[PDB]
């Protein structure tokens, strides 16, 4: 059952004295002529804030209960007018529905032809209250007109108030983030209000931040016509990508003769990579790790290799340094992820797994040909000025962090320009025409 | 949106600019999502235009014309009521009379006096940026001399503006050598000055200027003029007593006194008028003037949007300064626009990188507004030295120039002050009640083709005279009156008549 | 259509060429008097021989000569056609008027393709790749 | 803030605490010790020319 | 205080006139600006030297 | 002082130069206000931040310097545009608008060059010696007004 608002519900936004000026604001309040639920109790709904309202001078509806349960399982409001004072308290209550007669305690606190309205709203835990009273004779239906709701109470206590009800004549309507046009008089009083999206007149009103405005044409708003549905149209690829293949590998190669890996026509699922424990970093650089299940490729590559702990730094875009310069640089707008793990537990030796070695941009060079480190021709043999190029990591079973394996796959990603080649796993869509439509093409949204 | 203004209704209608109505109450309006655009799939009609859906407004055929403007030759108006919205009509259509031996001359006339109102001078203005941009913040002032020289180009800029107002508001009023003042008595030949002399009861403005006076309504300093608004008011008392006791002489040397009915003689003689016409009606022009003046009070009086061209320079300061004043709010990207809270919240290194923002983001907006004020200042001036021309040419004179003093003929014109503008008067004749006349290029006598000296030939129908091109006064045609070339073989449309010889 | 509109004129070429006809039907057959009032009707030769004293020719002068003043006229008319058949590059004030405007908007528009340093021109590039506290700085 | 303090007869509402400008500048405060209104005056500044 | 100049009754009246009876020639100079320095600025080598 | 006008032309746009060129030399927030400073101190990924600062600070600069220009070039447009207009006026005619070729009745004007301007020397009537008479608007002679020609 339901009657009009009409423009009841504005309460003063703040303490603020403001002489004879249309200030405007942004805030939850009861929108203009908007429907009202009507009562003659019911456990209600809070939503985001509420606006009630009564005719009384018997005093029954003494008070309200408010909380997610409203009874034993929580700390939950009481509020009482006793006709003494308001009575407040916030306790874990053991109450039904009707505690009243027949006509923990973390705060508590102690203050028809009449009509009484209310505004109740939480934020940040602060619990808020605004009021009025007034005489009336038309108590038939809520009354037209207006006059500004003021504070009560603001207090700190913390309650996620879900549902609530009346304690034993009353509406009840619900506050919502709206724009305002508020009339502040040469007193300090607000007297008027304009709801802003109420018409294109109150637009106009608040777009020129008065309440009368000339005769004219005047520009409110901008219009765009909406999506209408969405589309995914993507590569109709069946294969899947061979990650296993990848990364549980029976060996890795040396860091100075570095592996690479092409994956191409398949549908990958990084989440199986992102998601494992097993990885001591994933540090991607030009793609966010989370996005890439929605992302799409031309190519993927999958350099790899193991390398010594310590030197982990040198992989990364731009670097130099015998790792980067003399084994494996990354260029400087890297767009992929490093991806490794300390491979200890497969890759240590008894006491060195000497097999594996250390010495531009994707930069390889295979050779272990003496470095002539001056004007001697070394001929094959070390020596002053003459060395061989390739130092041998001691992989044994118990070295430090730094000095222990690690097995590293560097995965390079080849952006959208020719056609979807590596995807994300999306479900294409069927394909909407002549309406609007947001959409994804291969990634391109 | 269209308005009828709230004074006279509430009714609207919406017009969606360049939308056509097959998308529009089928989108963001009515049938879609739709956040303030609230729905409806018609508001009472819907009527495409060349300028955009319109939506609420009632198509007619009737071309009124154009109260409100929408675009593309179409207008909306509120009538019996609803707003109706049709393409506009530019005006009544006028088949003139015309034929090859047909004139028509004016019998009689009306004086008129028209108002042209412009603006002089902006607020004089200027700003200490260093206050402006760091409140007398000690770290953000260091930070700030790393930009150089900005924050004193800015206080050059804007001096050149404060010192170019004075000089406008020199310019247009101080044209007068001395301060000439009025005779004690008023025997201006019947002409009746008192509402735009001064009142020495008053500051000592004129009646016509306090209606104008009336009628108009942080790191920042605003400065006064040069010259009181009691000095600019002295200079229109000394322009206006110039011109009723001297004419134009007081503008090429020294005042020459003249009786003011034998000024009007020179004004009337000045367009085509022969002098006797003026002193045979002196006391019908000076009714008629004295009446004109009298509407201007009322004009004035009757409603305050007359001085808009004044007002919208009191608006435009206005509206600047509040929006540079409101744009310290502004974050632009830094974790509080209130520095304070930067410093106390953060380490040094983390307080600069994000206290740089806040200068960047006013350093912008105070370039942005000194910019604004720099094109605002040459628009202002090009009505100033408009304004110093209209006081040399028809205050100082009389303007031959068509429609620059007033529609009309121009006889004269007074000045009266107005807050950061002038206001003309021009007084202006107007030819008013024509009768039609046959009329020939000659006449032939003795064979000999006589021509008018000064103005045409005319007949009733039965008898030929002369007359003179702007007022009705036909007179015998003789030798005295006319000039002789050539015969009858060679002029086209030439009568014969006698013309006589005294 | 890239956030760019353009908006019609008040007056319609149809309604500036009711102007530009009246203005000029007002001086054939009526002198400057529609000017400084109603439109006083008079014979055009004799409208000309009020134009020749305003430029001290006594107007004998005209009527004297008038099937050569007018044939004068006829034939200078019939030359601006000419002009302006032949010329396109004397409106060469009405076109700049055009281009400037023209090139204006097109190197507005062309801006959007500017990095100015971020990751990509395309705002929905970043806002799919990068996770939102680092498309933020972007 | 800083400025001149001065006592005023801008009658703030029970609730009210302190007053704004139209570019939203404060420019009045209640004392919270003795419940009257002070106006607040920004300190002079100019041009030394 | 600045004078705005000398004070003047002009001696009016319905019957009385003032004739000039000599004349001075009199050469008045007059100065106006018409164009400014020609300048250009490479951007290019400007900012990056 | 009254070649003022002429001067100040000169005046403006050596300000507006020198400005521009000290602009140069602000460091915006980088650790140098001169280039090779910092491309010889620093690598290139710690420098292209640096230079960025010094790309935002000059460019900056140089649109408020063009943007000056070309607000002072339509002031100065103006006054070719007044001076074209008194040469046809003043020079090639006589003109009867009250004090526009110099106060007094003109008579003619001749041009003088100068540097960045335009100089005319107006010449003129100014009236002087005036006597004070008796007049009237008419004279009756055989009881008809007469008045003069
Ligand atoms: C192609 O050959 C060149 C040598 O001719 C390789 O050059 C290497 O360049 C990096 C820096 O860019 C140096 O740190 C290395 O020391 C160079 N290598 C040698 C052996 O001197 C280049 O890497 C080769 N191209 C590819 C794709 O690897
Ligand atoms: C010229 O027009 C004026 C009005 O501008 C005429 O004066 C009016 O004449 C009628 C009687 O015909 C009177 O009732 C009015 O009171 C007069 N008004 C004024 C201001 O005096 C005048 O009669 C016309 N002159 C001629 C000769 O027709
Ligand atoms: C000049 O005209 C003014 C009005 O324009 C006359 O003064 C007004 O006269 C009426 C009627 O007597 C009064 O109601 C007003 O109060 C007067 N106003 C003022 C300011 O005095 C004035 O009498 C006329 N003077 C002459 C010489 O005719
Ligand atoms: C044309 O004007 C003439 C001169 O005013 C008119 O001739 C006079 O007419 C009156 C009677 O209306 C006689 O008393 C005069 O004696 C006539 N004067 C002469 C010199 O003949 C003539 O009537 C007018 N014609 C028309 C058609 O109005
Ligand atoms: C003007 O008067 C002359 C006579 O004084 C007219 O000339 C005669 O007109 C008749 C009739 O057309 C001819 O038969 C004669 O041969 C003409 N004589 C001459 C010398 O040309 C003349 O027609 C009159 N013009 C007008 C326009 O009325
Ligand atoms: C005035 O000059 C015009 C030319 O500007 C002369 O008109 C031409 O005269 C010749 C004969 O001398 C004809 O062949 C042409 O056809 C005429 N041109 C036109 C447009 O009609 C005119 O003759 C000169 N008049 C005098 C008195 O010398
Ligand atoms: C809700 O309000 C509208 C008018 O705003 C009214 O037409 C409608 O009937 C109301 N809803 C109910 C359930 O009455
Ligand atoms: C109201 O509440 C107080 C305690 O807060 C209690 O002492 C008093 O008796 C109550 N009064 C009534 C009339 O219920
Ligand atoms: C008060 O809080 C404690 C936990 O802090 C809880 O065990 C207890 O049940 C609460 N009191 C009541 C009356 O529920
Ligand atoms: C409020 O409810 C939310 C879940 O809806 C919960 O995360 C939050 O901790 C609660 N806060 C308090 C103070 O009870
Ligand atoms: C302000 O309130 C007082 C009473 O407190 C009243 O006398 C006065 O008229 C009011 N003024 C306005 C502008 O409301
Ligand atoms: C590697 O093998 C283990 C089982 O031995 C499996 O859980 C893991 O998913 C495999 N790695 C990848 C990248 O799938
Ligand atoms: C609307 O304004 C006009 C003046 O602009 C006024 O005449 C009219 O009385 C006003 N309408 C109403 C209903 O008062
Ligand atoms: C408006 O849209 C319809 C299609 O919905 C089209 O047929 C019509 O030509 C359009 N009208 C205009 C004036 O563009
Ligand atoms: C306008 O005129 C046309 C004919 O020109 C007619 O068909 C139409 O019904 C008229 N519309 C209105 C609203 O009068
Ligand atoms: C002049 O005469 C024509 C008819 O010849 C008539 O239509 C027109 O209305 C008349 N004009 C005046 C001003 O009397
Ligand atoms: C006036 O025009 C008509 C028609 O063109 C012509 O018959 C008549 O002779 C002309 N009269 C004069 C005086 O030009
Ligand atoms: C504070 O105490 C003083 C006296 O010590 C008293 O005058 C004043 O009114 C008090 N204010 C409040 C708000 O208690
Ligand atoms: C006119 O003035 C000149 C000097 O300008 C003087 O020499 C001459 O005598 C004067 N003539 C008369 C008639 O006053
Ligand atoms: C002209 O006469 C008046 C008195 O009628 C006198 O005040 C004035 O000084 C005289 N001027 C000259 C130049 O003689």
């Amino acid at each position: 059952a339901y009657t009009n608002s009409f423009t009841r519900g504005v309460y003063y936004p703040d303490k603020v004295f403001r002489s004879s000026v249309l200030h405007s604001t942004q805030d939850l309040f009861l929108p203009f002529f908007s429907n009202v639920t009507w009562f003659h109790n019911p456990v209600l709904p809070f939503n985001d804030g509420v606006y009630f309202a009564s005719t009384e001078k018997s005093n029954i509806i003494r008070g309200w209960i408010f909380g997610t349960t409203l009874d034993s399982k929580t700390q939950s409001l009481l509020i009482v007018n006793n006709a003494t004072n308001v009575v407040i308290k916030v306790c874990e209550f053991q109450f039904c529905n009707d505690p009243f007669l027949d006509v923990n305690c973390t705060f508590e606190y102690v203050s028809f032809k009449n009509l009484r309205e209310f505004v109740f709203k939480n934020i940040d835990g602060y619990f808020k209250i605004y009021s009025k009273h007034t005489p009336i004779n038309l108590v038939r239906d809520l009354p037209q007109g207006f006059s500004a709701l003021e504070p009560l109470v603001d207090l700190p206590i913390g309650i996620n108030i879900t549902r609530f009800q009346t304690l034993l004549a009353y509406y009840v309507g619900y506050l919502q983030p709206r724009t305002f046009l508020l009339k502040y008089n040469e007193n300090g009083t607000i007297t008027d209000a304009v709801d802003c999206a109420l018409d294109p007149l109150s637009e106009t009103k608040c777009t020129l931040k008065s309440f009368t405005v000339e005769k004219g044409i005047y520009q409110t708003s901008n219009f765009r016509v909406q999506p209408t549905e969405s589309i995914v149209r993507f590569p109709n690829i069946t294969n899947l990508c061979p990650f296993g293949e990848v990364f549980n590998a029976t060996r890795f190669a040396s860091v100075y003769a570095w592996n690479r890996k092409r994956i191409s026509n398949c549908v990958a699922d990084y989440s199986v990579l992102y998601n494992s424990a097993s990885f001591s970093t994933f540090k991607c650089y030009g793609v966010s790790p989370t996005k890439l299940n929605d992302l799409c490729f031309t190519n993927v590559y999958a350099d790899s290799f193991v390398i010594r702990g310590d030197e982990v730094r040198q992989i990364a875009p731009g670097q130099t340094g015998k790792i980067a310069d003399y084994n494996y640089k990354l260029p400087d707008d890297f767009t992929g992820c490093v991806i490794a793990w300390n491979s200890n537990n497969l890759d240590s030796k008894v006491g060195g797994n000497y097999n594996y070695r250390y010495r531009k941009p994707f930069e390889r060079d295979i050779s272990t040909e003496i470095y002539q480190a001056g004007s001697k021709p070394c001929n094959g043999v070390e020596g002053f000025n003459c060395y061989f190029p390739l130092q041998s990591y001691g992989f044994q079973p118990t070295n430090g962090v730094g000095y222990q394996p690690y097995r590293v796959v560097v995965l390079s990603f080849e952006l959208l320009h020719a056609p979807a080649t590596v995807c994300g796993p999306k479900k294409s869509t069927n394909l909407v025409k002549n309406k609007c439509v947001n959409f994804n093409f291969n990634g391109l949204t | 949106v269209i308005t009828p203004g709230t004074n006279t209704s509430n009714q609207v209608a919406v017009l969606y600019q360049g939308v056509n109505c097959t998308e529009v109450p089928v989108a963001i309006h009515a049938d879609q999502l739709t956040p303030t655009w609230r729905v409806y799939s018609t508001g009472s009609n819907v009527f495409q235009t060349r300028a955009g859906c319109l939506i609420g407004a009632e198509h007619v055929n009737n071309s009124y014309e154009c109260d409100i403007p929408i675009g593309a030759g179409i207008c909306a108006s509120y009538q019996t009521q609803s707003i109706i919205a049709y393409t506009m009509s530019l005006g009544a259509e006028n088949s003139v009379a015309y034929s090859n031996n047909s004139i028509a001359i004016p019998t009689n006339f009306t004086i008129s006096v028209t108002t042209e109102i412009l603006p002089v001078s902006m607020t004089k203005t200027s700003v200490d940026c260093t206050m402006y941009i760091c409140g007398d913040s000690t770290e953000c002032s260091n930070l700030l001399l790393q930009y150089g020289s900005f924050c004193t180009q800015l206080n050059r800029a804007l001096t050149g503006i404060a010192v170019e107002q004075d000089k406008n508001t020199q310019e247009v009023f101080a044209q007068v050598k001395q301060i000439y003042k009025t005779p004690p008595i008023k025997d201006f030949g019947g002409f009746n000055f008192s509402q735009i002399l001064p009142d020495p009861s008053k500051s000592k403005r004129s009646f016509i200027e306090d209606l104008l006076f009336n009628k108009v309504t942080n790191g920042l300093t605003v400065l006064p003029p040069l010259l009181t608004d009691e000095m600019i008011a002295q200079y229109t008392s000394a322009l206006l007593a110039g011109t009723i006791t001297s004419g134009w002489t007081f503008g090429a040397g020294a005042a020459l006194q003249i009786p003011f009915a034998m000024q009007m003689a020179y004004r009337f003689n000045g367009i085509g008028v022969t002098q006797n016409v003026l002193y045979e009606n002196q006391k019908l022009i000076a009714n008629q003037f004295n009446s004109a003046i009298g509407k201007i009070q009322d004009s004035l009086s009757s409603t305050a949007s007359a001085l808009g061209k004044l007002q919208n320079v009191v608006n435009q300061n206005a509206q600047a300064l509040n929006t540079l004043v409101k744009q310290l709010s502004s974050n632009f990207g830094a974790i509080s626009s209130v520095l304070n809270d930067i410093l106390s919240r953060l380490d040094k290194v983390e307080a600069e990188v994000q206290i740089d923002r806040l200068i960047t983001g006013r350093l912008q907006s105070l370039q942005t507004y000194v910019t604004q004020q720099l094109i605002r200042a040459a628009e202002i001036r090009a009505s100033a030295n408009l304004a110093a021309t209209k006081m040399s040419e028809c205050v100082l004179g009389q303007s031959k120039r068509v429609d620059f003093c007033g529609k009309g003929y121009h006889l004269m014109s007074f000045p009266q002050s107005a807050p950061h503008g002038v206001v003309f008067l021009h007084v202006t004749y107007v030819p008013a009640q024509e009768k039609n006349f046959t009329t020939a290029p000659a006449i032939c006598h003795d064979g000999k083709a006589h021509f008018p000296r000064e103005g045409v030939f005319v007949s009733n129908g039965t008898h030929w005279f002369v007359t003179q091109r702007n007022f009705y006064e036909p007179q015998i045609i003789t030798t005295d009156n006319t000039f002789v070339s050539g015969n009858c073989d060679v002029v086209i449309g030439i009568v014969n008549n006698t013309v006589y010889d005294p | 259509f890239n956030g760019l509109t353009v908006l019609p004129p008040l007056l319609t070429d149809e309604m500036i060429a009711q102007y530009t006809s009246a203005l000029l039907a007002g001086t054939i057959t009526s002198g400057w008097t529609f000017g400084a009032g109603a439109a006083l009707q008079i014979p055009f030769a004799m409208q000309m021989a009020y134009r020749f004293n305003g430029i001290g020719v006594t107007q004998n002068v005209l009527y004297e000569n008038q099937k050569l003043i007018a044939n004068q006229f006829n034939s200078a008319i019939g030359k601006i056609q000419d002009s302006l058949s032949s010329t396109a590059s004397a409106l060469g004030k009405l076109q700049n008027v055009v281009n400037q405007n023209a090139q204006a908007l097109n190197t507005l528009v062309k801006q959007l393709s500017s990095n100015f340093g971020a990751i990509s021109s395309v705002l929905n590039d970043i806002l799919s790749r990068l996770d939102k506290v680092e498309a933020e700085v972007q | 803030g800083t400025g001149v303090l001065t006592e005023s007869n801008k009658k703030f509402l029970p609730f009210q605490q302190f007053g704004r400008d139209i570019a939203d500048t404060t420019d009045a405060v209640r004392d919270p010790q003795t419940l009257e209104i002070l106006d607040i005056t920004p300190c002079s500044f100019g041009g030394v020319s």
